[PDB]
């Protein structure tokens, strides 16, 4: 999971 | 947005995808090449080509179970389209170039058409 | 083999079906929640979730155009988790992570499930 | 596109  | 974002949800989908061709569970449609049969989903050929896509959203055609390509339209060519639809990959070989890209311009996938045009110019 | 990849393939895929989704072109289903109906394509159900996987192989339920869903089932978690499955991308809060991990352990997202356990056990 |  990522900050997009 | 305040979102975060699962970076291999979109391959996992295609994945996943695929693996419902394969097993042909809820494939919707028949494309026929040359007396050649194709099955797939609806959906995934319209989020992947312009002519499916404007094919599949015209009132009439949306409802057919069987679609003709022009028979000019070499079976190879479209199966190794199809499998890049499903996939991300692109089995381009010297031997299968020509028909490719011929089978991408009619299919109205721009960017298969677009490394076919510079793998086909670094040969010349 | 010797394919080449288009990196952004997947994600262009995944725009493009979330965009017949929004003009409810060619969805095949509706999920009820709580009196409340969300229009959806069965395939990136199945694509996501394990519960719609396990739903729409069975040969009698792969034909039914409504599911209903458990009345315990948050519509707002379960319109949360639709947009994640169609984008990637999950609108995860102080206000709806609780009823986000109870959707998502219910319809079997398992990725999902993992982030909502991480973040929750950060704020005890 | 790359080498996968
Ligand atoms: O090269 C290409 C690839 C491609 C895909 C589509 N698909 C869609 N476009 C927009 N909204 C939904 C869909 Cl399904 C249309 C044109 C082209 N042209
Ligand atoms: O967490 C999850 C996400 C998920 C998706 C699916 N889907 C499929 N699995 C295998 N072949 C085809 C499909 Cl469509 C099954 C279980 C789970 N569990
Ligand atoms: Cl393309
Ligand atoms: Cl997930």
């Amino acid at each position: 999971w990522v900050i997009p | 947005d305040s979102c975060i974002q699962f970076t291999r949800h979109a391959s996992d989908v295609l994945l996943n995808l695929n693996r419902l061709r394969s097993r042909d569970i809820l494939t919707d449609v028949v494309i026929v090449v040359s007396r050649e049969q194709f099955r797939a989903h609806k959906t995934v050929l319209m989020a992947c080509s312009g002519l499916f896509y404007s094919i599949f959203t015209d009132q009439l055609k949306c409802n057919l179970s069987v679609i003709n390509l022009d028979p000019e339209i070499n079976p190879e060519g479209f199966c190794i389209l199809l499998d890049f639809m499903y996939t991300s990959r692109l089995n381009l070989r010297e031997g299968n170039i020509m028909a490719v890209m011929a089978t991408a311009m009619y299919l109205q996938m721009e960017h298969v058409v677009d490394t076919c045009r510079k793998f086909i110019k670094a040969s010349e």
